[PDB]
């Protein structure tokens, strides 16, 4: 019972340093059966070492109170407990650029869980130097099996969307040499990378784009998030930086609401995200039906990256009032953005 | 707040019996897990199965018993549990379990019940009056009881003076003779003034109830 | 395989003392422990949870340590009630849910206090148990401490077969067992002796109660 994962190739390829990117949305897996799950990938390009590597994850759960009359009255308490995951999409400063230059690609998943079973969508991002020779590749995960499927797209540079090509270029300097373009809605993918520096202060930029009261943004999370707008010239550093918003219009992700629904709302919640902090950190929602949307997030409020895992619950990933934060670890939506085309 | 387990009669070796477990003034909701646990007379307590009980399904079974048990929620107050190809191993005190995770905390139990797995027939009780021998000097303080004999399967219960009295009253646990049969002896010891003491022996499995009465003045 | 291991099997401590259980797992559960109370025919009641953790209506007596692999539960000014049967159970979280997911193989609690010598008492069989042709007779102890043995003699000659005991759970309030002893046979054969001898001994001491057919 293999799964199929598309990947599109442009007809002309390497003109420059840019990889392109597939997913494939896999069915429930029991949650015990994703420890030390990492891919096994048969391509011609071997995966990245980081990527198999350990990443401490805290890991937040929901259960019915423990103490007997209490649990009477149907109350539901929170567990945070250290724990370590391998293969999820926790990319490193300059990985995709050295992973082009090094030949090698980078296999990784997002896994969506409630309290008992896991539904993982699996990641690969390739350079284009794949997309000349395109051998079919075969990866493994678990008890799943994708198949690597390369379709050469009839466009030279652009991404094919609804039957035509785009090409969005980079800074307004380019637009405005070229005076005229046209903007589409183009779907992209998106990993945040942490990374501690002076240059990194984030939310000191978030509060720019949109009105949010986040004050001691020092001791806040510091990096960016590079997206794969696939085809070429996808590698984007941050966006709307005016060198090449969107993401948090719709934070969620790519419109996943289970619609038979079978999902009941337990109630929220709160927990302590690092397991030692002196009070609750970090604002949840526990829910029971099928898993949707993602369950992995990052405390925004340390500058140390705080990986979150949440089987079960919803973190909260509105930052109007910055309290209780959290931020997606991946993104899939539709983003509009500028270009030109043939 | 209660758990009542029901069911649990006495099967035939490689026979199958399908135990059911009830809440009491309490609605399941969807935040609780349901669970079966069992515990042989002798030996530490097994897990059997869970169900989540609520809005959506999900069951983990313990591996010994996987594929041979099978446990379904029925209705907002009942649960059920499946027993097939049910061996002598089997025969032990089958318990409700409520629990806020699955396989988690056990806030809640029941009383239990007890599935007796033998290849023999249901017999009733043949209930004895114990008194001491007639040749004994009467005295201040005389006791007195009632002999329940071979019977199948348990529980019996023995009370006296239909539970007005209790003061004084030693009941014994029953024991398995050689023919697989259990035995129950249960004492009272009285003044010679009172008034004559009965014993109401009752077998729900045979549906016997024996009511034996005894005197102070009563000898063997 | 997770696999729990408690210890000892068996454990007597006196009143006013103290009382240490062991329960080791195989695997490691980072502090995820319960510790149960279970007395003969009652449903199990829940005392420590999360190891450290005292249920709401537990006496304070109750403490419960340990994390990791090892864990240990003390009672400390212990009592005549305390005396039950414990066990731990291994539960796990999220992917620790099927694999340490066990219970303890359960521990038996004697409380020692004050010896009390057991009033023997006999009771020769019913005149409607002869005719059936299965004669038993019944031969108890009551309020003693600590255990004793029964012996059966018949015109002098000890009995070996047919014998069967039962013997009561520890009294709430001052720590004593109560014994029945039962000794079936044939009426053929209860009807060829006279002399039946009951003797229970409680070490160096022996209370022999008997009676004599046909008197
Ligand atoms: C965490 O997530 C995991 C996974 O995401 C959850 O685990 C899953 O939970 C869902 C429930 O949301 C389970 O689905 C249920 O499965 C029931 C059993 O199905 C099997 O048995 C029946 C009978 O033998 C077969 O017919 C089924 O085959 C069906 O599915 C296949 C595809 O797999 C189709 O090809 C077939 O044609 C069948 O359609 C399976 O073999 C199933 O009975 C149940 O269906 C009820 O509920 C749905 C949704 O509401 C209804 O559409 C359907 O009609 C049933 O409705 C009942 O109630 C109504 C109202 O009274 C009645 O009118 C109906 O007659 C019926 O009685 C549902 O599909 C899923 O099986 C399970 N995963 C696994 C591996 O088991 C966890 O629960 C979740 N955890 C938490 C805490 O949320």
């Amino acid at each position: 019972n293999v799964y199929d994962m598309k990947i599109e190739c442009p007809h002309t390829v390497s003109f420059g340093e840019n990889s392109v990117i597939g997913y494939v949305e896999l069915p429930p897996m029991p949650l015990a059966d994703t420890a030390q799950m990492v891919p096994e990938s048969s391509c011609s390009m071997d995966n990245h070492q980081s990527i198999n590597t350990i990443t401490k994850y805290t890991q937040v759960i929901w259960r019915g109170k423990a103490d007997p009359g209490q649990s009477s009255q149907n109350s539901f308490e929170t567990v945070s407990t250290e724990v370590d995951l391998k293969g999820t999409c926790v990319l490193k400063h300059k990985m995709v650029e050295e992973s082009y230059r090094s030949r090698k690609s980078i296999t990784c998943y997002d896994l969506s869980c409630n309290s008992t079973f896991c539904k993982p969508t699996l990641y690969m991002i390739v350079p284009i130097h794949a997309c000349n020779m395109m051998k079919s590749c075969l990866i493994a995960l678990g008890p799943y099996r994708v198949q690597v499927v390369y379709e050469r797209t009839y466009c030279m540079t652009g991404v094919l969307i609804e039957g035509k090509c785009f090409v969005p270029d980079q800074s307004v300097v380019s637009i405005i040499k070229h005076g005229i373009f046209d903007i589409a809605s183009v779907h992209v993918v998106c990993f945040f990378v942490a990374v501690k520096g002076n240059t990194y202060k984030l939310f000191e930029q978030v509060k720019k784009s949109f009105e949010s009261t986040c004050n001691d943004t020092e001791n806040k999370v510091q990096g960016y998030y590079i997206c794969i707008v696939g085809g070429n010239s996808a590698p984007i550093y941050v966006p709307t930086l005016d060198d090449f918003t969107g993401i948090f219009k719709s934070p969620h992700g790519e419109d996943h609401d289970l619609a038979i629904a079978s999902y009941s709302i337990v109630g929220p919640a709160n927990a302590k995200v690092p397991h030692s902090a002196s009070s609750d950190t970090l604002s949840l929602i526990a829910y029971s039906g099928i898993p949707s949307y993602s369950s992995l997030s990052i405390l925004t409020s340390s500058t140390d990256a705080k990986h979150v895992f949440s089987p079960g619950l919803f973190p909260k990933l509105n930052h109007t009032n910055c309290d209780k934060s959290a931020i997606p670890l991946t993104w899939t939506g539709m983003i509009d953005l500028p270009g030109y085309y043939e | 707040q209660s758990l009542v387990e029901s069911g649990g009669d006495l099967v035939k070796p490689e026979g199958s019996l399908t135990l059911t477990c009830t809440a009491s003034g309490f609605s399941f909701s969807s935040t609780h897990w349901i669970c079966w646990v069992r515990q042989a007379p002798g030996k530490g307590l097994e897990w059997i199965a869970c169900i989540y009980v609520g809005n959506t399904y999900d069951s983990y079974y313990a591996n010994w018993a996987k594929g041979r048990f099978t446990i379904s929620k029925t209705s907002s107050t009942t649960v059920t549990l499946q027993m097939t190809t049910l061996t002598a191993a089997d025969t032990a005190t089958y318990f409700c379990a409520r629990s806020g995770s699955v396989f988690g905390v056990v806030s809640l139990w029941g009383p239990g019940t007890l599935v007796t797995v033998s290849s023999g027939q249901p017999k009733a009780p043949s209930v004895f009056p114990l008194a001491p021998c007639c040749g004994d000097t009467p005295s201040s303080t005389v006791t007195l009881g009632c002999l329940v004999k071979g019977y199948l399967p348990e529980p019996v219960t023995v009370t006296w003076n239909s539970g007005t009295l209790t003061n004084g009253v030693r009941t014994f646990p029953s024991v398995r003779q050689s023919s697989g049969l259990y035995s129950l002896s249960s004492v009272v010891s009285v003044t010679s003034s009172s008034q004559p003491v009965t014993c109401n022996v009752a077998h729900p499995a045979t549906n016997t109830k024996v009511d034996k009465t005894v005197a102070p003045s009563t000898c063997s | 395989g997770q696999v729990l291991t408690q210890t000892p099997a068996s454990v007597s401590e006196p009143v006013e003392g103290t009382v240490t259980i062991k329960c080791q797992a195989s695997q490691s559960i980072n502090n995820w422990l319960s510790w149960y109370q279970q007395r003969p025919g009652q449903p199990p009641k829940l005392l420590i949870y999360d190891a450290s953790t005292v249920a709401s209506g537990v006496s304070s007596r109750f403490k419960g340590s340990g994390s990791g692999t090892e864990f240990t539960l003390t009672i400390s000014d212990l009592e005549c009630a305390d005396a039950a049967t414990y066990a731990c159970q291994s539960y796990g979280y999220g992917i620790s849910i099927t694999d340490n997911s066990a219970f303890g193989g359960g521990t038996e609690v004697v409380v020692r206090g004050d010896p009390v010598a057991p009033s023997v008492l006999i009771f020769p069989p019913a005149a409607d148990q002869v005719a059936t042709g299965t004669v038993t007779i019944v031969c108890v102890a009551n309020k003693y401490f600590p255990d004793v043995t029964v012996t059966w003699e018949v015109d002098g000659t000890t009995q070996t077969t047919g014998i069967e005991n039962s013997k009561t759970p520890q009294n709430s309030a001052d720590c004593t067992y109560n014994l029945s002893s039962t000794l079936t046979l044939t009426s053929t054969q209860y009807n060829s002796h006279k002399e039946y001898t009951c003797k229970v001994t409680q070490g160096t001491t022996s209370v022999v109660q008997s009676f004599n057919r046909g008197d």
